[PDB]
């Protein structure tokens, strides 16, 4: 495992966009 | 027989295929306005960063599908997690 | 488990009902084609 997971930010911006 | 020809089999074009996908992946469908913004330039950043770890880490043509197939389940996952609250 | 994290997680994927959609659907044609 080299950090599979995003840092909260990047996942805070995406789910504030629903199409 | 077999020297190094690992990387002459992979093409850049194969893996912008990849790295397109990876975007698409966590974002789907961004809008005209969201695609010139900072915040999806660092996601693409995020994209070309992973790929290069995945690349080098790899070693096997197999590991680097395997290695992204897990990676966008880890996401997957706590995307889902998120939207239980943003209804 | 902390320390075999990466053995524990092998297994569960040999039985993620997804993941193995979409391993084998995706990998199925990875696009590559000048």
């Amino acid at each position: 495992d080299a950090g599979n997971i995003l840092p909260s930010d990047i996942m805070d911006f995406v789910l504030k966009n629903t199409p | 027989g077999v020297r190094k020809g690992w990387h002459e089999h992979v093409t850049q074009d194969l893996r912008s295929h990849l790295v397109h996908k990876l975007v698409q992946a966590i974002f789907p469908t961004p809008d005209p306005a969201a695609l010139k913004d900072r915040r999806m330039e660092n996601l693409v950043a995020y994209a070309k960063k992973v790929e290069g770890d995945m690349y080098e880490s790899a070693n096997s043509r197999d590991e680097y599908y395997h290695l992204l197939a897990e990676k966008i389940y880890k996401i997957q996952k706590e995307l889902e997690e998120k939207r239980r609250s943003r209804l | 488990d902390s320390v075999t994290d990466s053995q524990k997680r092998r297994e569960i994927l040999s039985r993620r009902p997804s993941y193995r959609k979409i391993l084998n659907d995706l990998s199925s044609d990875a696009p590559g084609v000048p």
